Order: structure tokens, then C-alpha cells, then sequence
């Protein structure tokens, strides 16, 4: 038996109501929790106790092409959010759709964190955007 | 041809056959190139020109004309009591293929944006732009003679295939279409009567529209 | 211009009379002795061997190593074709000192001039020029000194296709459909474009 | 369509009468002189040499450089085969100005037209066309100018296998076993499938 | 029908191209393979379907072919245009025998030809790129 | 029996393939070797048994062979299917002389053929992958 | 569809009224904000709060050829600014023009910060200049 | 007109060059391609228009050709000049048949020829660079 095939063409990301398109040639998405699930502590006598970290935040990094049109939409949205008052909400769920089931996680109350470094040369350099999330859930189909 | 209307008789009845107001007559004749907007203030004012400016600034075929927001144009109101039109009256306009300024929760919007023939505006506008781009490209070969005149063998016909295909691909780039096909006659099968008339026939194509979304339907449940 | 070896040979013969005519013998009309190979007239008459030294011009064959068709275009309503050809020619000197004359003929075909006169007459360009052997053939009694040479030429020929025709009107039909095979099409576009 | 050189030669002969018939001589019936090589009738009668200029058509051989079988399919209940063939043909002009006529014949076989007429008659496509030499053969008394040419053709031939048959019913048997060679099988599946 | 080199027609930018070299006057090739298999240490296999579908089209012409002037003139015009205007055009190839069923969706001129002036007339190679090298079929 | 090139039959996806090129019309090859030896500094040897068993199957056809249309049509259909549906099918090769005793368990089309339009008719190369290139034997 | 093409030839930079020309073979321009937009803080119980950094400065690095004539103009301008009194202004907007829209940012009140390291050898070594800016704006055409 | 190797004329620095080798006596080539496509993971394509337009010009002459002395003398003079003075000059090539429509804007001598003294007279290869290898056209 062989597992399901992976197709980059059928991956769609969305955030704040817009669709993010124009993935870079390679490594166009990354997901990562901040802290580990458990932090063991070992005494001098060899006994062991387990700490269960409550931190569950995460970071989602997405890398787009140099001239992708989605770079303009993100810039406009970020410009809008700089003038909003502190009592208005700026976070929205980050949704990834992937029929191959290779990506398991989704972002709850994600926010834009860093702007992309801009570089120019003979070739084209990808632009990296970084987002945070209050809880980076991991989900899967029931075994 | 954009026009407005304020005849109160258009708000009554739901059978197109019985109706006799101006919007009803237009829908009867299946005029696909006429757009009618119902608005109480359409007697001395011209709300249509506002609707034209909604889509005119942008390129053809890549814009949906429904759900339009217009600045300064109030929602359609009943002349009798200045209340927004009810659901029954809106359905009366629907069977007449007449637009109106519906109301969201406090925001007026021209909802459907369909011509009196039932065809979406962006379909008509896109077809006209495509039919003008194709004419310009072909006239570059027939009249301007770029690359010389066209011969009546397989060499010339392939050139006609290339120009037609290029224009259709331009439509796909706008997201107006999603695919297409082109068919041309073989040079060895065309009747030798056309070869003396210098006329090429039986050139055809087909396209697949992209589409859009304007409405949504949703259902859900709550439980412990 | 059409390619015909009968004209290339005549042009080369006319050019050689001026180019190398001073080294050759002359006939009763004072013309240098340059002739086409296998002379004959009236379908059975046969020419006589001139007085030495003289020259003979003979076209070997013609080939199309450069593709099959070079250009296809419309000049007037009649269609046209252009084809590239290559024509090796053989020139021989018979007599005494044939090598000494062929050497000078070689050294003149390579000049900037002469190559212009050849193109003026035949409308062809010299492409290559092979080596010159030094042959002796016994005949009867005495040997005869000879010196052949091969000069390749290049020319373009044009012909008229009287059966051709041009397209001056196009009729186009189209349809639009949400889904493949939608039997009643959503829209139909009919177009007609004239040359005028 | 079946491949038969006897028909290819006839088609080429009929096509040449219209293509290049204006440059040739004509017989007592006003027909241009184009004939097949080695003329003969009634198994011993021999044809006479026509009046010049004329043309001769002779098929050299046939080969299958493109594999051995191209297609195998069923058209009607009878099985069928398709095979790709290549046929070099030799066309010669005899008379005076043979080269001048062969050149124009070359320049016409390359047109978009003419190649359609050849396919209309013989049902074959022109693939290549070789060079033209300029030959002279002494015969008796006077030399004869000649100009051969080779035109290769490509054609597909189809034949019917009257011994073939088709399968329209299948009977299948199977077994299941926990271990290899389990003499009494755990389960047996019997299936039968008809075309109808 | 059966293949013959005298029926192939190539058209790009509205012009026709002739004067092909005697042999190997056209080539087509995709950039990436359809599928890239991956094999784990345990022998299991999973497939990746590449989204890449670009390609290259190489066409050879005689040195004195008139089509060389047309392509050079087209290239020269595109060097004096703003980035707003487009340069792509469908590259259409027709062949009655069905040997080459393909077409470039958005084809752009990529490389200029190399020039050699040896003894006899040489060839010039033009290279075009395309956004999608389609492989069509004559059977439903 | 003895080998003859007119008896080889190849079947994939339910269709039959014919019109093979005159020579070198089929090739088979495993991806990795059966065993990878390791030698230490002291001369001792230990063996690693690779779990990899994939392979490649290359088949050449004439340019005008009808099988080219069938494969192009099959490939076109698979580009408009969801990832849930499968694309693999057993590649079965039959040869009465027993020269080629192998079969691809789960074979998938991998690469499209390169196209050349030289003087004479050329060949087209189709490449398939397989999850397990089995080498069978006619002897118990 | 395919995005707009990138052309290095049509990129022009200007600062202090002069035009900077002679870009190096590769990687001739870089842009980068100093601090990230948001700095999340996570408590021991998993709750999350967001800090919004007010810092918006940035750095623009431009790399020129060894013998480019613009190296002389920058040296002259820098020499001028060393003798100016503290109450005279030394900052000016840094403007990048790019018809392809690949560069989104511009420098507000930019100043020269570092001189280029000079190195010689068999080949030619590029010279790197570094500028600061009070605010590295990000702008785009309205979606 | 049609191509012939006896009409090609090359001129650089004001002098004329003759004594070409029998075959392959001239070559032209750009350094970089016109366009470098970039393909993302999703199959989208964007184009980069290279600003590079330099090129190389290789010319072969007979070993005893007088033009060898002229080029060596020119090279020797340039070794005893200050950097203020220039060394570039337009490299102009003329050909009546229009096979080679190109010219080097600012061409500089780049490499000295390799020397071999085998049995028969050999050739010498001179290599020039140029700032802009222009490809002109005879058609508006």
C-alpha cells in the first residue's frame, strides 16, 4: 500500500477574509509551537516529575513570490490596522485547506506580527511574512 | 441602455403575462441589452448615472455588478408612505427582471444587477469587449497585413487559429473564462466555391464562464 | 528570377570571354574559343573541336541542401515560392599550358571584381572553387594536356502558384457555457470581418 | 486502403500529365508522353520508345523502416492490421532540355498544391526529393540528355485477418487459503461474464 | 494520414515561420516530471504531483531565411516598451498526421540565436519559453 | 521457445500498446541495489538489505502510433480528478520465450515524451514508475 | 495568469538630490524594519496579551560597483556634512522608483550612517553603503 | 541575395581583417539569456528581464595571415598607455546576404591566440568582448 499523494496546487490559505496566493518556489509554509508539551525535572536521586506547560501559542510563516499580488493586500490591511483604536479587534482565524491531509493545524485568533524583508538583485527574492496565533490547534481525522 | 422607472404599478402582481407596466413589457420582449432600475426619485433625478459609474472605471468582464454600494443614493421607497419596499413588492420586481436598491442591516445595495433579459451585466459587457478585441486582432492581418497577406492553404488557416486563441487567452487572464477550444476547417476539405470567393467559414469556438458568488445559505445546530 | 542551367552556362561563357579571353585561341570571327560541352544543333548536328587552347563549360547537377522551401509569400494576388539551389559547374582547358591558364583563371575568380560581373550576368554567387589536377590523355599519336576545375554557384529561384488564393473574409461563431456540454448555450457571439 | 505499387505508378502518371504536361511532346491522341518503365502487354508485346521529350516512372522497392506493425484493431468482427511503408520512385526525362524540365518539376512538387492532388489520386504523401544529375549517354550517333530524380512516398496499408476471432465470454475461478497449498480451500469464487 | 516534414506549420505573434533546417528543426520538452516518488526506509511509497508545467520550444531555421528578420524586428520592438504592456502570445503548431499534438499557452522569446559563418550556410536556433506546454489528444 | 520481437505484449490501464520502435523499445531497471555492503577498518563485513524496491519502465513508440493518443487522453483525464481517486494500475508484460519475467505492481505515468521533428519519423519515450518491480521465475 | 515581470534596468534611487547609479552584480538593495510589529506575552496559565511596538525605524543598504562614479558623490556629500553645525538639517527622503511594484517601501528622513569597507584584489569588490530612516513606510496600490 | 563566404568583411580599430580559416572562422554569442522564468510551488510564472547584454566574438585566421601582425602590434601599444585613454572600438561586420546582422558597440581585445606548430599550417583564434552585442534587422 502507498499513502495519499501530496499536491501543492490544491493548497489555499485565508486570513482576515482575503486569500493568500502566489507561493514561493520552495518551503512556502511553516508551523511551529512555541514551547514543548512536557518539561521533565530529575532530582539528584533519579526520581522524575513532569511539568505540563500551559503555553500553546505558535507562529505561522508564509513565503510568497516577489511580485505576487497578495503582497499588496497584506500591506493595505496592515496600513489599516495601524490607525485602529486599541479597543477594536485585529485578530482573525488563519485557515489552511489541504485535501491531502498533510497539514493538521489551524490558527486561532491569529495576528500579523512582522513585515517582510525586501531585497533586490538579478534574480527574484521571496518575501517572508510572519503571523502569531493564540492557540495553534492540532487536529486529525479520527483513527 | 441604462434607464430608471418609478411607476407604482410595477410593484403589484407576480405573473409577467398579466403585467403591462414598462418594466413588464421590456421583460416580455427578452431585451438583454437594457437595464432598468426602480427608484421613487427617478422622476426628476437620474440615479442610473450613479450605477454606471460603479463599474465603468474598471476593466470589462472582471467585476460583478450585484451588491453594489452607491454613495448618496437612498433606498427605494414606496411613494405612499416613504417606507422601504416590502418582500412582496421586491418579488414583483424579480419576475419583471428589474433592479432595486435593497436594504441590508442599514446599508443600501443594488442587489441583482441583471438585464431585462435575465443575463448578468458582466456577461454582456465581457462579451462585447471580447468581440472587439477579436475584431481588432483579425483586422491587423486582413487589412494591416502584418506578416503579409493570408494564403488559402493550411499555412494561412493556422495563422487565424493563433490570433483567435491569443484573444481568448487574454480573457482567461482576466478570470472572465476558464478554458476554451477552437476548431477550423481542413484546407483540403473546403468546397472550391469559397476558394473563389476568398471567404473562410466554419470557424467556431467555445468558452467556459468563471462565475461568482453573491448569496449564501447556512444551517446549524446547538446542543450540549 | 527562375533557375535554368541553360542560362547559367551562357552567362559563364559570356563572362569568361572577357575574364580570360586573352590567353585563348581565336576563331575566324576573332572570338575567343569558349563553348558549351556536347555541342549540337538541329537535334543531330555535331560541332567540331575548336583550335587549342579553348575552354569547355558543363553543368553537372543541381541540389537543395538548404531545406526544401526558403520562403512563401504573396506578391500580387498570385502566391509565390522561393527555393535555394546549388549548382556545381565544370570548366576545362585543353591544349598546352592548360595548368598555367587554369591557375590564372583561379586567381581572378577570387577578386572582388569578376565576382560582380558573374552576378550581373548569371545572377549567382560563387561559393567554392576546388583544386586543379594536371591530366594527360593519350588520344592518338600525342598526349593532350588538360586541367579541369569545379566552381560551385548558389542561386534563388521563384515560381508562381496560379492555383492559389487568398482569404479576405472570415466568419466566426462562438458559445459560452457554465458547464461542458450545456445543450442550450448561455450566449452566442457571431462575428464577420471583411478585408475592406 | 491497400498498398500496391501498380496503383501508385498509375496515380503518379495521371498526376504528371496535368502537372508538367505542357513541356512534353504529345502522341497521336494529343496526350502528353508519360509512361511506365519496361512497357509490355499480353506477356510478350513490347512498347516502342515515344517521341521526345517524355517521362518514365519506375518504382524501385518498398521497405518498412518504421517498426513492423503500426496498429492492431477490430473494425467489424474481422480483425485488422495497419503497416507503414516507404516507396522510393524514379522519374526520368529524356530529350533535350531534360534538366530544364526536371528543375521545374522539382519546383512544383514542393508547392502546397500538387501535393494535395498526389494524395487525392494515390493516397500517399511526399516525404523527400533527391538531387538531379545531368547525364549524357552515347547511344549511337548522338548523345541523349537525361535527368533522373528520386521521389520517396509514404503510405499506410490495411489488411483483414479472416482467421481471427474475438472473446465475448469469460469464465473465472478462484480460491482463498490461509496458507500456501491448503488442499481444501477456505472459499471458492466462480464468476461468468457475458458481453450482452 | 502519415507523417511528412512538408506539412508542419508554426505560427507565433501572428506571423508564419518557414525555411526550416533540413533535420531536427523543432524540439519540445517539459521542465519537470509529472510525478516525483518518495520512498521511505520501510519501502512505503508516496507520490508528489508537481504543479510545474512550463516548457521549452527550440526551432531551427536557415541562416538566410526571411523569418530571421521578422523575429529580430519583433525582439527589437519589445526592448522599447514599458512593463505594463505584455509580450506573450500563443505558439501554435499544426501537423495533419497528429505526430505533434501540443501548443504553448503563453510563449515568450527567450534566447537569441548563435551565429557561425563556416564554409557552408549554417542554422540559427531560436528558443521560446511557455507558461503551460499543453499535450492535447485527438481521441475523447 | 526462443526470443522474437513480434511476440512482446504490453498492457496498462486496460489498453494494449503497439507500434514499438524498431530497436530498444523497452527497458527495465530497479532504483536501488539489493544489498549495500559495509566494510570496517579491520576488514569485517556487514550487509544491509535495502527495503527499496521501486523501478522505472521506459517504452518507445513510433511518432504516429495510435497508442500515443490513448496515453495523452488518459493523462489529460487524470489532471481533472481529486486526490481521493487513484491513478495506479498494474503494468503487465508478456513474452512467450521468458526473456522478460517482470511486472509493475502499482505503475503510474511519470513523464511526458520529448518531441523531435527531424527529417524522418522519430520516436516518443514514455516513462512509468512502479511501487514494486517484481522479478518472477518460471521454475519453482 | 502570470504576474508582472521584474526588470532591474528600470530601478532608480535618489537621496539628497543626487541619483545613485551603478548597482553591483547581485543583491544591490535591502530593506528591513528594526523591530517586529507585535510582541506577544504569555502567562503561566496560557492567557495571552499583545504589545504593539511603536518603533518603526529601518535601514536601507545599497551596494554599488567598485568604480561607480556615484561613490565620489556620496564621499563629497559626507565630507560636506561633517563641517555643518548641529542646527542644520542632514536628513532627506530616500526615494525608490520601480515600475514593477516589487519594492513597496520608502525612507522618511533618511541619513547616511556608515561608510563602505574598501577592499582590493584581482577581481572587483562591491562597496556597501548603509542608511537609516526615521520611518520606513510600507505602501501599495489599493487592492 | 544568397550567402557566400567570400563577401564577409570584418573591421575593427580602423583596420581590415582577411585570411580567414577555411571553416568556422567567426562566431557570435550573447552571455545571458533574454528572460529568466521563475515558477512557484503553485505553478504561477513570473518573468525577469535581464539587463545583461554583453557578448563574445571569436574570429579565426591563418597562421601566416598578415592580420596577425596588426593585432599583435595593436595589443602591444595598449600595454604602454595610462588608464585615462580608452581602448574600445566598434566591431563592424558586413554581409550582403543578411545572414549576420550584428555589431559590437564597444569591443575590446580579450584573449591572445593559442599557437600550435603541427605538420600543416594551423589557425589562430582571437577573442573580443563587447558591451552590447546588437542584433539588427533589415525590416522596419
Amino acid at each position: 500500500a502507498m499513502y495519499q499523494q501530496y499536491s501543492p496546487k490544491d493548497v489555499v490559505c485565508s486570513w482576515n477574509g482575503i486569500a493568500i496566493e502566489g507561493f514561493a518556489p520552495d518551503s512556502f509554509l511553516r508551523l511551529q509551537r512555541t514551547s514543548p508539551l512536557v518539561t521533565p525535572v530529575v532530582g539528584a536521586g533519579g526520581q522524575v516529575a513532569l511539568t505540563r506547560n500551559a503555553d500553546k501559542t505558535g507562529t505561522i510563516e508564509i513565503e510568497l513570490m516577489q511580485t505576487s499580488l497578495s503582497n499588496q493586500m497584506l500591506s493595505a490591511i496592515q496600513a489599516k490596522q495601524d490607525n485602529m483604536e486599541l479597543e477594536e479587534d485585529i485578530s482573525s482565524n488563519f485557515v489552511i485547506y489541504d485535501p491531502s491531509g498533510s497539514v493538521l493545524a489551524t490558527g486561532i485568533n491569529a495576528w500579523l506580527q512582522e513585515l517582510p524583508q525586501i531585497e533586490l538583485g538579478r534574480d527574484q527574492n521571496s518575501k517572508t511574512w510572519i503571523f502569531g496565533c493564540e492557540k495553534l490547534d492540532y487536529t486529525s481525522t479520527i483513527p | 441602455f441604462f434607464t430608471a422607472n418609478s411607476d407604482v404599478t410595477a410593484l403589484q402582481g407576480t405573473e409577467l403575462a398579466s403585467a403591462n407596466d414598462v418594466p413588464a413589457q421590456l421583460a416580455k420582449n427578452m431585451y438583454t441589452r437594457t437595464v432598468c432600475l426602480w427608484h421613487h426619485a427617478a422622476a426628476e433625478d437620474y440615479p442610473e448615472m450613479a450605477y454606471i459609474a460603479y463599474g465603468a472605471p474598471y476593466d470589462a468582464g472582471s467585476i460583478a455588478w450585484g451588491n453594489a454600494q452607491l454613495t448618496g443614493v437612498a433606498a427605494s421607497l414606496q411613494p405612499s408612505n416613504q417606507r422601504p419596499l416590502t418582500s412582496i413588492q421586491k418579488s414583483a420586481l424579480d419576475v419583471r427582471h428589474c433592479n432595486f436598491i435593497d436594504l441590508d442591516g442599514g446599508v443600501p445595495v443594488v442587489r441583482r444587477g441583471i438585464t431585462s433579459g435575465g443575463e448578468w451585466i458582466d456577461i454582456v459587457r465581457g462579451v462585447d469587449w471580447l468581440e472587439s478585441d477579436l475584431k481588432t486582432s483579425l483586422r491587423d492581418l486582413l487589412i494591416n497585413q502584418k506578416g503579409g497577406k493570408i494564403t488559402y492553404d493550411d499555412t494561412g488557416i493556422t495563422r487565424i487559429r493563433q490570433v483567435i486563441e491569443t484573444s481568448l487567452q487574454r480573457a482567461v487572464n482576466r478570470n472572465f473564462l476558464s478554458s476554451y477550444t477552437v476548431n477550423v476547417p481542413k484546407a483540403s476539405q473546403v468546397a472550391l466555391a469559397d476558394k473563389k470567393a476568398r471567404i473562410l467559414k466554419d470557424v467556431t469556438f467555445a468558452g467556459i464562464l468563471a462565475g461568482a458568488i453573491l448569496d449564501v445559505d447556512l444551517k446549524g445546530t446547538v446542543a450540549y | 528570377m527562375q533557375l535554368e542551367t541553360a542560362e547559367l552556362e551562357k552567362g559563364l561563357v559570356r563572362t569568361l570571354v572577357d575574364v580570360i579571353g586573352h590567353r585563348l585561341a581565336r576563331d575566324k570571327n576573332n572570338r575567343p574559343n569558349v563553348i558549351r560541352a556536347y555541342p549540337s544543333d538541329n537535334s543531330n548536328d555535331k560541332g567540331l573541336k575548336p583550335d587549342q587552347p579553348f575552354i569547355t563549360v558543363y553543368c553537372q547537377d543541381a541540389a537543395t541542401p538548404y531545406g526544401w522551401v526558403l520562403d512563401k509569400f504573396v506578391e500580387d494576388d498570385v502566391v509565390c515560392y522561393r527555393i535555394a539551389f546549388q549548382i556545381p559547374v565544370l570548366i576545362t582547358v585543353n591544349g598546352k599550358g592548360a595548368h598555367s591558364i587554369m591557375l590564372e583563371l583561379k586567381q581572378r575568380l577570387e577578386m572582388s571584381s569578376v565576382r560582380d560581373l558573374i552576378l550581373e550576368e548569371t545572377g549567382a554567387t560563387v561559393l567554392d572553387t576546388g583544386a586543379i589536377p594536371n591530366d594527360y590523355t593519350y588520344l592518338n599519336t600525342d598526349f593532350e594536356n588538360s586541367a579541369p576545375l569545379v566552381v560551385t554557384l548558389v542561386k534563388n529561384s521563384v515560381l508562381k502558384d496560379e492555383r492559389g488564393s487568398i482569404i479576405e473574409r472570415v466568419i466566426v461563431d462562438g458559445e459560452l457555457v457554465y458547464e461542458e456540454g450545456q445543450e442550450p448555450p448561455e450566449y452566442t457571439i457571431h462575428l464577420d470581418v471583411d478585408s475592406k
